[PDB]
């Protein structure tokens, strides 16, 4: 048994159903098939029990055409059709945080997630704020558990989108940049600080806020600007920001603060301000109640 | 129908986004077939046939 058994000897490429040993061709083809699987997955009925079974069913549908172990957890020994047996009870991180659950810690953690969702009835019959506070605890825990050999982020995100949908809310992760995701997660894992993650879940659940970030991202694409490496967020109620006026749109306006993009509602600007405001102007904005 | 276009738009945006959050950009044939379904010029059965037949 060995973690090494997941990759072709003398390479860094994961054994796959296509037999691609060249890393980038494997990535493009696995990416292509996983796109196909997500579109079709969007057509299945939502489960009655959100649990570890459902998590593994999602991973299995995403990666079944790529990996023999689609849907298998990494601390359970998996035997390839070639005869070798792989597992990775400990998956070390280069340079990173407190890292990931090890071995039996994965198992315990998943049992806990199973118990919690079950006693709280899949987080249903809650308001949006209630749902988000519960969801955040489960999301941080699944972040640490990281139970699959590969594809953990994609499976977890789909799990929490569908979980919110069945509880009558939404989580729109396509509005979150790679930068902001990493800031929020390491604030949890490193500093014990939940605020960035709570603010993340608020921006992508609040309908008023989703409209604003939708417009901003749409503009960025039409501009041909890639913000995946920058913080993008909606101004928090009561906070003040000071920076460079970035322009305005039908629904919202953008502020630029030490490289970050801060989105706010146009109706919250003083109309005596909006009138003469030019891109590059230095403005201060306090978001209201 | 508009509601359906809404659904598929979100669905392709989510596919693209969830890879970008891993540092992955999709192959241009992948983006072309996805965009044809979001528009959509293609039913889901046709979109699946074109994803199956793409040569990367
Ligand atoms: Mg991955």
């Amino acid at each position: 048994i060995s973690p090494h058994h997941y990759v072709y000897p003398n390479t860094t490429t994961l054994k796959n159903k296509y037999g691609i040993k060249n890393l980038n061709a494997f990535l493009e083809k696995c990416s292509h098939d996983t796109a196909k699987a997500m579109i079709n997955l969007r057509e299945e009925s939502l489960p009655e029990y959100f649990d570890t079974a459902y998590l593994c069913h999602i991973h299995q549908q995403l990666f079944k055409n790529t990996f023999e172990w689609a849907g298998y957890l990494r601390h359970i020994p998996f035997t390839f059709a070639d005869g070798t047996t792989a597992a990775m009870p400990e998956m070390k991180r280069t340079g990173w945080k407190n890292a990931f659950a090890i071995g039996d810690e994965i198992q315990e953690g998943l049992q806990r997630l199973d118990q919690t969702l079950a006693e709280k009835n899949n987080l249903q019959g809650l308001t949006r704020e209630e749902f988000n506070s519960e969801a955040i605890e489960l999301f941080n825990s699944l972040n640490q558990l990281h139970p699959f050999r590969e594809g953990n982020g994609r499976t977890q995100r789909l799990f929490f989108e569908n979980l919110a949908k069945a509880a009558g809310h939404q989580l729109n992760f396509s509005l979150i940049t790679k930068e902001r995701m990493m800031v929020a997660s390491v604030a949890v894992a490193e500093n014990g600080d939940l605020e960035p993650m709570q603010h993340l879940f608020e921006d992508i659940s609040n309908p008023e806020k989703i409209r604003l970030l939708k417009e901003f991202m749409h503009t960025m694409k039409n501009t041909g600007r890639n913000v995946n490496d920058r913080p993008v967020m909606v101004a928090k109620e009561g906070e003040t920001y000071t920076g460079t006026y970035r322009g305005a749109g039908l629904e919202g306006f953008a502020l630029n603060v030490k490289g970050a993009y801060i989105i706010g509602n146009i109706d919250h600007l003083p109309p005596e301000q909006l009138k003469i405001l030019k891109p590059g102007d230095k403005i201060t904005f306090t978001a209201p109640k | 129908t508009l509601e359906e276009l809404k659904k598929r738009r979100e669905a392709v945006d989510a596919v693209i986004s969830t890879h970008a959050l891993e540092g992955i950009a999709l192959h241009p044939k992948t983006l072309k077939i996805l965009e044809g379904y979001a528009r959509g010029n293609t039913s889901l059965e046709e979109f699946n046939t074109l994803m199956d037949n793409a040569k990367l």
